[PDB]
Parts: C-alpha cells; sequence; structure tokens
C-alpha cells in the first residue's frame, strides 16, 4: 500500500502520497468559523471549513492559525486539520496507511506525546513515525549525517543529525520566519508609504515575498548600488488597481534572517545559529555538518541565498572556503519530499511505531523511537 | 539466584551484546556484567561521571563506559519520572556505532549496549522495563 | 410507508431530489442519457450541481453492499445505483463539463 506524508506546517499545511514528485494537497493552516450570527439552512452549511474551503470562503470566516511558532498549542484545531487532510483532502481512512509526521525542533516533549497519543487513539493509525523537519530536509537531499537549517513559516532552527539521528542538545533556535519576514515587510512597506490593513493586502505582500524577493551576495555592496542598479526596483499590481513598488526592501526582508539586527533583536543569524550549532556537537561530526548544509522551506526560495550562506560560512569559518551549500529547487516540500523519500523506502518498516507499543509503553515511546 | 541471573535475563533475546548492574549506592562497584565485553571495566569515577550533578561538560568529547568513548544524545537521568540517558558508541575510521541506555534504580544502574544494527528504541524499553522492575521491588 | 433506508445526510438527497425534480423525467432516463451523452438538459451550472453532490467511496461501497430489493430505496438512491451501472460516468461527466466550459 502507498504512504501518505503530510507535513504540518505554520502556514501551509502539504499532503500527498508516498513516491509522489509534488505534493497533491497544500493549503493554508486555517481553521474558519462563521463571523456573522445567522443560523437557516440554506441546504446543510458546515460549521467549521479548514483549508482550501476555508481559504475560498473566508470573507464569511474567522480564521484561526493555530500554530505559533512551530509549535502547537490548540490542539482542538490540530485535530480538525488532521481530519481534514485524511477525510477530505487526501481522501483516506487513516487506520490502514502508515503516516509520516513532521515536529518542530525543540519541541516539548508534552506537545510530541499528546500527538502520539491522538494519533494512536483518536484517529487509530496503525503506524506513525515523528520526525524533525530537517532530518527529512536532510532526506531530500538523499544523505544521513549532517547539520541542516529549516526556517518555515514559524520558527528557524538548525539542527546536526547523525546517521539520520537528531542531537537535541546543540539544535538551535532563531525566532523568526517567514510570518516574521512577512510582518517586517509590511513594516517596511509601511515605512515606503503604503498601508496593508485588509486579509487581501496581507496576501499580496505574501505573494510580493513569493515572486521578486531575493538575497543579493553582498548586502553593503547593493546597498552601495542601491540608488543606481536599474534592475533593483520591483513592482506589483494588485487585481483592483492598486501598484507596491519595492526597492531595496526585496533583499532587506530576507536578511533578516542573514542579520537579525535588521528588525530590533539581537539574536544570531541562520549562518551564525548554524556556526554555533556546529561547533556545540562533538568535533568529529562538524566536517559532515559543513559538507551537508541544506536549507529548507519556503523562507529559502529566495534567489542568491545560496553563494550568501557560502559567503557568511566563509566569513566565520576558515575551513569552508569550497564546500557548497546545497539549495534544491524543490525545498519548499523537502519536508515533504524527504518524508516520501523515507516513507517509500523498504527500510523504514522496522521504524515505525506499532499500536501495541504505544498500549504497553504509554505515550512516551515517541521519546524513544522518534529519536 | 544472584545478579548472573539478571544479567541472562538481560541476556535472553540475544538482541543486547552486553548488560551492567553497576551499583552507585551502597556498594558502588560493577555488581555483575557480561565477562571479556566493554562494561566489566566500569569504574566509580565514570559512575561519578554519569552521577554528577554536572549535565553539561560531557557533551564537549562525549563521555566514557568502559574505557569506550561514547556521545551523549538525550539526558533526562536525575528526572525522576524518566530516569533515562541514550548514548551511541563512538568509532575512528568507519567503524559501526552501536546504541547504549544508562538508567537509575533506586539502588543500581543498569547499563546496555545493543548490537550492529539493532535500533536504540528496543534498547531503551527493554532497559526501562528493567529498572521498572528493579524499582517495584525497592532495589 | 416503506422505510426509505439511505447511506447519505439529509442534506446530500435533498440537493438531489431538488436537482432531479427540475428536469421532469425519471432517473432512469437521467442515466441512460448520461451513459448516451446528450448535452440538452447539460448547461454548464447543472454540471456543476452534478459534480458537487458526487458520490463518496464509503457511500459507494454501502450502495454495493446493499444486496437487499431495490424497491425499498429512496429515489435518490435508485439514482445512485442507476449512476453506478454506467461505465466509466464521472469522467465522460467532466468531460462533457470541461468541453461545454471550455466553450464558454
Ligand atoms: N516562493 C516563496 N518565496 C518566499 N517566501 C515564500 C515562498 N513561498 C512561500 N513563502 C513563505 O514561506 C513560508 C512557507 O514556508 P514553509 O512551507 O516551510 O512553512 P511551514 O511549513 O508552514 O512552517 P514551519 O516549518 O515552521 O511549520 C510562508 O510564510 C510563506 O508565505
Ligand atoms: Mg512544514
Amino acid at each position: 500500500t502507498t504512504a501518505l506524508v503530510c507535513d504540518n506546517g505554520s502556514g501551509l499545511v502539504k499532503a500527498g502520497f508516498a513516491g509522489d514528485d509534488a505534493p497533491r494537497a497544500v493549503f493554508p493552516s486555517i481553521v474558519g468559523r462563521p463571523r456573522h450570527q445567522g443560523v437557516m439552512v440554506g441546504m446543510g452549511q458546515k460549521d467549521s471549513y479548514v483549508g482550501d474551503e476555508a481559504q475560498s470562503k473566508r470573507g464569511i470566516l474567522t480564521l484561526k492559525y493555530p500554530i505559533e511558532h512551530g509549535i502547537i498549542t490548540n490542539w482542538d484545531d490540530m485535530e480538525k486539520i488532521w481530519h481534514h487532510t485524511f477525510y477530505n483532502e487526501l481522501r483516506v481512512a487513516p487506520e490502514e496507511h502508515p503516516t509520516l509526521l513532521t515536529e518542530a525542533p525543540l519541541n516539548p516533549k508534552a506537545n510530541r506525546e499528546k500527538m502520539t497519543q491522538i494519533m494512536f487513539e483518536t484517529f487509530n493509525v496503525p503506524a506513525m513515525y515523528v520526525a524533525i523537519q530537517a532530518v527529512l530536509s536532510l532526506y531530500a537531499s538523499g544523505r544521513t549525517t549532517g547539520i541542516v537549517l529549516d526556517s518555515g513559516d514559524g520558527v528557524t532552527h538548525n539542527v546536526p543529525i547523525y546517521e539520520g539521528y537528531a542531537l537535541p542538545h546543540a539544535i538551535m533556535r532563531l525566532d523568526l520566519a517567514g510570518r516574521d519576514l512577512t510582518d517586517y515587510l509590511m513594516k517596511i512597506l509601511t515605512e515606503r508609504g503604503y498601508s496593508f490593513v485588509t486579509t487581501a493586502e496581507r496576501e499580496i505582500v505574501r505573494d510580493i515575498k513569493e515572486k521578486l524577493c531575493y538575497v543579493a551576495l553582498d548586502f553593503e555592496n547593493e546597498m552601495a548600488t542601491a540608488a543606481s542598479s536599474s534592475s533593483l526596483e520591483k513592482s506589483y499590481e494588485l487585481p483592483d488597481g492598486q501598484v507596491i513598488t519595492i526597492g531595496n526592501e526585496r533583499f532587506r526582508c530576507p536578511e533578516t534572517l542573514f542579520q537579525p539586527s535588521f528588525i530590533g533583536m539581537e539574536s544570531a543569524g541562520i549562518h551564525e545559529t548554524t556556526y554555533n550549532s556546529i561547533m556545540k556537537c562533538d568535533i568529529d561530526i562538524r566536517k559532515d555538518l559543513y559538507a551537508n548544509n541544506v536549507m529548507s522551506g519556503g523562507t529559502t526560495m529566495y534567489p542568491g541565498i545560496a553563494d550568501r550562506m557560502q559567503k557568511e560560512i566563509t566569513a566565520l569559518a576558515p575551513s569552508t572556503m569550497k564546500i557548497k551549500i546545497i539549495a534544491p529547487p524543490e525545498r519548499k516540500y523537502s519536508v515533504w519530499i524527504g518524508g516520501s523519500i523515507l516513507a517509500s523506502l523498504s527500510t523504514f518498516q522496522q521504524m515505525w511505531i506499532t499500536k501495541q507499543e504505544y498500549d504497553e509503553a504509554g505515550p512516551s515511546i515517541v521519546h524513544r523511537k522518534c529519536f | 539466584a544472584g545478579w548472573n541471573a539478571y544479567i541472562d535475563n538481560l541476556m535472553a533475546d540475544g538482541t543486547c551484546q552486553d548488560a551492567a548492574i553497576v551499583g552507585y549506592k551502597d556498594s558502588p562497584s560493577v555488581w555483575a556484567a557480561v565477562p571479556g565485553k566493554t562494561f566489566v571495566n566500569i569504574t566509580p569515577a565514570e559512575v561519578g561521571v554519569l552521577v554528577g550533578k554536572d549535565r553539561s561538560s560531557f557533551y564537549v568529547n562525549g563521555l566514557t563506559l568502559g574505557g569506550q568513548k561514547c556521545s551523549v544524545i538525550r539526558d533526562s537521568l536525575l528526572q525522576d519520572g524518566e530516569f533515562s540517558m541514550d548514548l551511541r558508541t563512538k568509532s575512528t575510521g568507519g567503524a559501526p556505532t552501536f546504541n547504549v541506555t544508562v538508567t537509575k534504580t533506586d539502588k543500581t544502574l543498569v547499563l546496555l549496549m545493543g548490537k550492529e544494527g539493532v535500533h536504540g528504541g528496543l534498547i531503551n524499553k527493554k532497559c526501562y522495563e528493567m529498572a521498572s522492575h528493579l524499582r517495584r521491588s525497592q532495589y | 410507508e416503506p422505510k426509505e433506508i439511505t447511506f447519505l445526510d439529509a442534506k446530500k438527497s435533498l440537493n438531489l431530489n431538488i436537482f432531479l425534480k427540475q428536469f421532469k423525467c425519471s432517473n432512469e432516463e437521467v442515466a441512460a442519457m448520461i451513459r448516451a451523452g446528450d448535452t440538452t438538459k447539460f448547461d454548464v451550472e447543472v454540471l456543476k450541481q452534478l459534480l458537487k453532490l458526487l458520490p463518496e467511496k464509503h457511500e459507494i461501497e454501502n450502495l454495493r453492499a446493499f444486496t437487499e430489493e431495490r424497491a425499498k430505496l429512496a429515489s435518490a438512491d435508485h439514482f445512485y445505483l442507476l449512476l453506478l451501472a454506467i461505465p466509466c460516468y464521472q469522467l465522460r461527466i467532466e468531460c462533457m463539463l470541461l468541453c461545454e466550459g471550455a466553450a464558454a
């Protein structure tokens, strides 16, 4: 039987079958309830809408984004999202397909235990495995040992992996991602002169972040030519006719990943958390950490992030002139694609958690099979 | 029936290559171990590394068990609910690496060294069942 | 009256009855024309309403598991079982709706 892979994202939950090149379902991490009061019949309107149906009818719906910074806080809405993800998005029953799952790094243990007990008691899966998004992100590149930068919509993390097994001591957290970049992009486009108070304006700024924004090889040099660059200044058309012009901000929104002092916090960047996370490991693994550095998430689609990661790791680490930072073109879904690669293999059949293991061991099996 | 019967109970299914009941209370020494293997040479200095209050030194280069260098992955050992310690054997030059579980009972230390290709989860659950069985018997 | 046993909620049978009663014919002529591929009574909105009321997999399995006498079922279930007797009907309905919508 074919397996199911879902990436439970902070901003985009993806779902599909194992072995597929692309996820079949990509829907935002939203649960909508009807905004106004009114009952009638109306040929049986649903009490709750999730996903693409929630996106489509979103004017008469109040939405909820229940994942805050990678970490699950509201659990019933995750249960409703997982019920949509199985029963209508893929149109399956979860009691015969083994289901691979994703966790944010530095997840609390009670969250993993609650996640496992809701998979085994409510949905009653016959097999489930929780993987860190970075481990699947390394599996999409096709290796088993190395450090991986993963920045999604919730939170940025740098995770070292040894033979498929992560090291939770040297995982480091940077408290920004594509939602925080989106908020900063509304902030500096408002400083440019615009205003985004509505829903559709926020979606247009999200698509501006999708299309136009990039990372330069040098921030200071591209500042130095910013007034004089004829190719830097882009723009975008809203469908009702509003025009949004963006200039140097195209490489100020993702450079918040490289320098978080742009927005006003003193946390270390995506290259500095990577370097500090490499030094917190054992010494022997660190060359394999530099050799298999994979960036992942939709927050790494900015063109020219590869050579800037190269130059920043070149600046911090004098041993890393020639090693290349691997950037797959499909690293939007490298968590999902690596989950497809991991679940589709015939070597993964032992690593699944059975129902009887949860029954005899409790929820704490997630501490001991998923490591 | 002595502690050698407890080692033979740990060597029942054949999934683990070495077992150790090592005292840290009352009589701090290796009470029993598999003869000829690594864990028979556990010093009380390595026990003091294990039971010591500093839970951040051993992350720099691993620690030693029976003279064998190993890397810590998880540390929940002094915590009363979990009492668990996950390690992997370090090796030089592509030599195969092995999974290690260390647990507290009330009086003893249960250490388990697994075989090649054997997952650390089975080692962990077997050692947790052993530690819970010893703690139920006030050991 | 005999009990109209259905494997569906009242919403989907209600929308299918409001859909079917506008056409002024029984369900046999509807399914026989869906097999025949006639586009006279199918415009874009009617085929959109037909694809909006597609059967679910457990509903198809429940209708296949019903080995009793067919007379006690509802007329909507009679339409569903007449629809299930057509080989490759859903792709043909998609072909007709995509052809009419493409021309539009
Ligand atoms: N082409 C793109 N360029 C830039 N940003 C993008 C692009 N596509 C999506 N994004 C943004 O990046 C994020 C999507 O990343 P991703 O799918 O990895 O996140 P997630 O899985 O929801 O998050 P997390 O892994 O923290 O749970 C969103 O904030 C989205 O707006
Ligand atoms: Mg994700």
